[PDB]
RNA sequence: UGGAGAGUUUGAUCCUGGCUCAGGGUGAACGCUGGCGGCGUGCCUAAGACAUGCAAGUCGUGCGGGCCGCGGGGUUUUACUCCGUGGUCAGCGGCGGACGGGUGAGUAACGCGUGGGUGACCUACCCGGAAGAGGGGGACAACCCGGGGAAACUCGGGCUAAUCCCCCAUGUGGACCCGCCCCUUGGGGUGUGUCCAAAGGGCUUUGCCCGCUUCCGGAUGGGCCCGCGUCCCAUCAGCUAGUUGGUGGGGUAAUGGCCCACCAAGGCGACGACGGGUAGCCGGUCUGAGAGGAUGGCCGGCCACAGGGGCACUGAGACACGGGCCCCACUCCUACGGGAGGCAGCAGUUAGGAAUCUUCCGCAAUGGGCGCAAGCCUGACGGAGCGACGCCGCUUGGAGGAAGAAGCCCUUCGGGGUGUAAACUCCUGAACCCGGGACGAAACCCCCGACGAGGGGACUGACGGUACCGGGGUAAUAGCGCCGGCCAACUCCGUGCCAGCAGCCGCGGUAAUACGGAGGGCGCGAGCGUUACCCGGAUUCACUGGGCGUAAAGGGCGUGUAGGCGGCCUGGGGCGUCCCAUGUG
RNA sequence: AGCCUACGGGCAGGCGCCGAGGGUAGGGCCCGUGACUGGGGCGAAGUCGUAACAAGGUAGCUGUACCGGAAGGUGCGGCUGGA
RNA sequence: GCGGAUUUAGCUCAGGAGAGCGCCAGACUGAAGAUCUGGAGUCCUGUGUUCGAUCCACAGAAUUCGCACCA
């Protein structure tokens, strides 16, 4: 199904993931349907991660499980904390 | 198939007259081994690991037994008791001798074709003699009498046959016990940079090109850097990415070995017979250079004229023969047999070169110098 | 040589054989039915012609016929039926088709 | 790289003196100041008149001498500069001034550009905090440029801020003798330049 | 924010006109040369042929066994070997094997591109909502028994478990015929009649978790259709029988000659039909001042194919590269009785060619398949290796040092040049040496709360003892092309229309700045040249932006069809045209 | 005629249409090659004559036609780029 | 690697080292040409056989064609 998971870009020795939703079927690289935010698991900016929230609210509204660790990220950018 | 060394290599092979029987013995001494331990093949005995080449020892291979021989640690003089010694047993001891095959153990073949014990006596006498004549210890050779085929059809009936069950089987492991106590397992220079005369050349089938020979010097394993010097424009430097004995796949090939090495990305058409494998940097091809030179006197073998300038024998060296032009000093128009000289040679192609190396030098099918490289000039 | 995915195979096999069958006896079932109307009988073939439905909506629950395919089997040989009874017979046993 | 060989064999050439040793291009021997003439076998006879491409030519390779950067590199700065939104003309030499070796010469810590050179490159440099050994890396309004502590104490550097105790520098510099660190104030504007050289005709050359 | 021109027809001139050079670019190759590193990149030729290893599986929380290794008594004991659990090999059954990876052969087509249509349609796993799961029955592997074979593997016989197949029930609902109302291509509702449901397994067990079934909605992924756009030859001009349409069928998820009967004769074409040739399309890429010209290699998207051709089955989805059937070619194996294979996956071999790599490390990260999870697989991927193929960074030193060694080259014999160059003196210190040493990795999992929201704990690194930091520390590679003009850089000797050079113009016939060597100089520099190809300059196919009296160019003249173009004034429409907004890109 | 049944029916097997390819036949389009033959291009100093440029020493040229070793000659007609 | 074929003036080519050609030079030219004058190997290498070797023998080399197998 559809899927909520991280694309690799940036360069070689230096990842550079992109929050984004696609067919699980496209391949890792591949088109998404809808970009959502970036990761740098370095941190070599002051900002590492970023999540449109309305967006990944949505898309989860209407079933899209992501990856294990899209789900982390995700939620560490509090898209999960109700009160 | 894995290869693992176990005991002293030893590195022999069969020369004698033809249809003496060389290639029969070849075959038994296979044969009668493999009950025991589970035109180049092995065979071990309770001592050590052979790999034995058999010669065809016709006159149009001469070229390869002389690579042969010179590979050889001792050799195996086959005599047919019914003919006696004929004009290539002598042959092939004047080569052996000229290339240094260091032991001769002599296997008496077809006795089952002559019983007459005074025949037999006198076959041996003759050989003895014979071996004398070129300065080959021949009063002290071992000399085994026996039957390479009535050995073999045995082995072919009982593949299982073991020693002390068939006379005829036990005059093989006469021979091979002679061979392993007459022959002297020589000390291999193992610690030196590692050379390897290319011997020849094949394709292995969905492997790659693979160079054959056997270690003069040095270890050499998967994953080494290996010049390849010699007869090319210029040194092509790859990596080893096998090492095969007896197809064997070989942790690591040492001196005395004759192994298969597999090289990277190099075509058939860049690697050849005559040209060496060795650690990059460790030698150098050349054309020019000096050289002490004996030149042999007609009795033994050479010419009766001398050399002169401008003379452009054959040179060869390790795995190969080139074509060499020679410049004797200023004043000295000739060089006579039985003098010793040292003069400049400058070869048609480039040749792995160093000095000390020793050459001999031939017109055609005949020796006519031997030589030592004394200074490299280019 | 061989990576064990033949079960596919052989499963394709029998998963085939088995709704091959079913499936033939729609058409034998049906063809039976409307034999009847072009003979202009009444009961019978309704009788059949009912069957021939439960059969058939049947072969829909496996991965035989499916969407429509289920559909367009009946939504014409019951249609056909009507149109042979209209030959004077009229639907006088009440079967699968309705008045 | 970096040239590398005669120099005071352009300091003439070229005519117009340069300097590029720096200390010896002040003696009374610069050998311009011996030699008024181009090295060889000629250089001293009538000379015809250099065509409308030659003097395009001899000013390039003039200014490019003049800062030992590669063809390539200074090439590239130069589109870089004809790139750039502005007057090319001026651009060029900012870029062409920002140059890490470049600044650690006006800062005076070298005598020489081509000593400032190895001497960034020896890591004796530094930047921010943080050293560096990029001869080519531009320097951005606002750095602050020092000798390294190691370096500090180097006979070197020393006689070399020795002399720099007294003369002035460069308007867009700032130089803390003391401290031995000076400052990027900002890009220098032509009128701050004042190199033997028509940056026009550079344009123009390379367009040929 | 952008546009430069020159050489060559003449005794000289202007014009025309072709040729040619200066620039940029390339998946390059070839020559001479070659030190360090990062990031990129690498069969353009035979879609020729391939050794070997590895590339797709996974569930014991669906079922029953074989083999192996633990724990424990029903009759009074071994036997019918009944039970809970942890290995292994298959079987059954489920989900995946239709993605991912590879290639450009074929395709001039709704293939691609772009913008719409679907009242003509499908969509497994994932979401949201509504509703339920009561009873029996059935047979096939495994397995056991006997048999044939070298192998691949197969026939006969006897048992058996299910989330396997089947029937009856229940039917919120949903499917189908006819009629009614609403709407309008078959869309929504409704009346009678008929038809269709389910599977258990696991834990903390009248309480949940994972599943099952049915229906509606969503989301994602498609099918089909249409308008416009997308190559050279007209020395290819007429083409067509399922051909064009029709009524009725068949077929499908669905439209439709897609297919079949029967009927009607149509349908297309100089706005280029039909035919030949050539070709995967786009995003983009290269050049140009732009308009254009050329191009489609890497990466992304669409299509197509898996030795050549055809066909179905299974399934949500395939006519399915590592599934099946048949024909053909080819290669192989053999016990000569029959069988086997399909690198355009990774790497590697051979052939061809001017030419294009390691049979590498790892699943640690990302992504994917199965599973509740632990976890298994992953040549996808993440890294490493090989080649100046490309881009970028960097080194072979720095400051001094003679009115100026030597050597070598010129020399009007005084001297001039190489040249501050060197030597020499000081300082720096690539390499090398020792010490320390990563980011990438926080999740899944464990405890509290509710297995959620929120908080706490723990494991995991191929690259790698590499980067990078700190200490010590030696002056430590340079080459190639050119120097008559265009085009920057000149003298001597040799040679004597010879030898040779050469992009166009041209040079060499005994004083050559053009050949060959030398001294010197100019250019670029770990590169420099050469050959090939694209754009430019070329306003030299000219819309921007050209022409035809003599330079190439008016049809021998006329009549006229299609087509192209069209006076003045008033009013209606508003297709071109123009503006705004919005979707898209 | 066989196999299964829960009697409806299914499978096996039989027949037919479609059908890859294979065969035979007769066409179309393109490429290669072929005794000999036809012209054409280019190549320092070979032969024969003199057509053209000055009335080019018969103005020239040109369509056509015949003719001659060769350029070319001539007939009719045309043009001036001849008088 | 195994075998065959091939290797004589500048160019073409055949047991007492030749033919043809043109080729080289001189004269002449301001030159080239044209004319006149004139001139002219190691036979792939070495060694051997022979009174004498391109020729015969052996060794070798190179070119070329076919064969070659496959750690
Ligand atoms: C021999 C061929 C190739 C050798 C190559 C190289 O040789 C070497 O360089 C070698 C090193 C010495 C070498 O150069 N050999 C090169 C040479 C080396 C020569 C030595 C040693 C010698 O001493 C003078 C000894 C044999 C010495 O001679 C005597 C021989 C007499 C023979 C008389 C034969 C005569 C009348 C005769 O008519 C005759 C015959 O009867 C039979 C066969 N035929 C054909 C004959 O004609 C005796 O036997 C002594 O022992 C090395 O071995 C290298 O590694 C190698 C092998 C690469
Ligand atoms: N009688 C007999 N014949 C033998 C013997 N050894 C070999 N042969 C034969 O002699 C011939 C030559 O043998 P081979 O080994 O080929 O000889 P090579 O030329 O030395 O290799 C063959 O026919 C063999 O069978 C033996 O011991 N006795
Ligand atoms: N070990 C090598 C391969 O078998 C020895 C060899 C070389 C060459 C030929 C045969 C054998």
């Amino acid at each position: 199904m559809v899927k909520i998971r991280l694309a690799r870009f940036g360069s070689k020795h230096n990842p550079h993931y992109r929050i984004v939703v696609t067919d699980a079927r496209r391949k890792r690289d591949g088109k998404y349907i809808e970009k959502i935010g970036y990761y740098d698991p370095r941190k070599t900016t002051p900002d590492w991660l970023k999540v449109d929230v309305e967006r990944a609210r949505y898309w989860l509204s209407v079933g899209a499980q992501p990856t294990d660790t899209a789900r982390r990220l995700l939620r560490q950018a509090g898209v999960f904390r109700q009160e | 198939g894995e290869f693992i060394r176990t005991k002293p290599h030893v590195n022999v092979g069969t020369i004698g007259h033809v249809d003496h029987g060389k290639t029969t013995l070849t075959a038994a001494l296979t044969f009668v081994t493999a009950a025991e331990n589970p035109a180049h093949v092995e065979y071990e005995t309770a001592k050590r690991h052979y790999s034995h080449v058999d010669c065809p020892g016709h006159a149009d291979y001469i070229k390869n037994m002389i690579t042969g021989a010179a590979q050889m640690d001792g050799a195996i003089l086959v005599v047919s008791a019914a003919d006696g010694p004929m004009p290539q047993t002598r042959e092939h001891i004047l080569l052996a001798r000229q290339v240094g095959v260091p032991y001769i153990v002599v296997f008496m073949n077809k006795v089952d074709m002559v019983d007459d014990p005074e025949l037999l006596d006198l076959v041996e006498m003759e050989v003895r003699d014979l071996l004398n004549q070129y300065e080959f210890p021949g009063d002290e050779v071992p000399v085994i009498r026996g039957s390479a085929l009535l050995a073999l059809e045995q082995m072919h009936r009982n593949p299982k046959t073991r020693r002390g069950e068939n006379e005829w089987v036990d005059k093989i492991w006469e021979l091979l016990d002679a061979i392993d106590e007459y022959i002297p397992t020589p000390v291999r220079d193992v610690d030196k940079p590692f050379l390897m005369p290319v011997e020849d050349v094949f394709t292995i089938t969905g492997r790659g090109t693979v160079a054959t020979g056997r270690i003069e010097r040095g270890k050499v394993k998967v994953g080494d850097e290996v010049e390849i010097v010699g007869l090319a424009p210029e040194t092509r430097k790859t990596v080893v990415t096998g090492v095969e004995m007896h197809r064997k796949t070989l942790q690591e090939g040492i001196a005395g070995d004759n192994v298969g090495v597999l090289l990277r990305g190099v075509s058939r058409e860049e690697v050849e017979r005559g040209q060496v494998l060795a650690k990059p940097g460790s030698i150098t091809p050349h054309t020019k250079f000096e050289a002490s030179v004996y030149v042999l006197k007609k009795e033994e073998g050479g010419r009766h004229t001398g050399f002169f300038s401008g003379y452009r024998p054959q040179f060869y060296f390790r795995t190969t023969d080139v074509t060499g032009v020679v410049q004797l000093p200023p004043g000295v128009e000739m060089v006579m047999p039985g003098d010793n000289v040292t003069f400049t040679v400058e070869l048609i192609k480039p040749v792995a070169l160093e000095e000390g190396l020793r050459f001999a030098i031939r017109e055609g099918g005949r020796t006519v110098g031997a030589g030592v490289v004394t200074k490299i000039l280019e | 040589r061989n990576l064990s995915a033949l079960k596919r195979h052989r499963q394709s096999l029998k998963r085939r054989l088995r709704n091959k069958a079913k499936k033939s006896a729609i058409k034998t079932l049906s063809k039976k039915a409307i034999q009847l109307a072009q003979e202009g009988k009444a009961e019978e073939a309704l009788k059949i012609m009912r069957k021939a439905e439960s059969l058939i909506d049947k072969a829909a629950k496996g991965s035989t016929l499916h969407k429509n395919a289920a559909a367009r089997r009946k939504s014409r040989l019951m249609r056909k039926v009507r149109q042979l009874l209209e030959a004077a017979g009229a639907p006088l046993i009440g079967g699968g088709l309705s008045a | 790289g970096r040239y590398i060989g005669p120099v005071c064999r352009l300091c003439r050439r070229e005519g117009v003196k340069l300097y590029l040793k720096g200390e010896r291009c002040y003696s009374p021997k610069c050998a311009m100041e011996r030699r008024p003439y181009p090295p060889g076998q000629h250089g001293q006879k009538r000379a015809r008149r250099p065509s409308d491409y030659a003097v395009r030519l001899r000013e390039k390779q003039k200014l490019r001498r003049i800062y030992g950067i590669s063809e390539r590199q200074f090439r590239n700065l130069f589109e870089e500069a004809s790139k750039k939104k502005g007057v090319t003309g001026s651009v060029f030499l900012g870029l062409l001034e920002s140059r890490l070796d470049n600044v650690v010469y006006r800062l005076g810590f070298a005598v020489s550009r081509r000593q400032a050179r190895q001497l960034v490159r020896h890591g004796h440099i530094t930047v921010n905090g943080r050293r560096v050994d990029l001869p080519s890396y531009r320097v951005r309004p606002g750095d602050e440029i020092a000798v390294a502590e190691k370096s500090r104490n180097l006979e070197l550097i020393r006689q070399n801020l020795e002399a720099m105790k007294g003369r002035k520098v460069g308007p867009w510099l700032s130089l803390d003798v003391e401290g031995m660190k000076g400052k990027f104030l900002r890009l220098p504007d032509r009128e701050d330049l004042a190199l033997p050289v028509n940056e026009q005709l550079v344009i123009e050359f390379y367009s040929r």
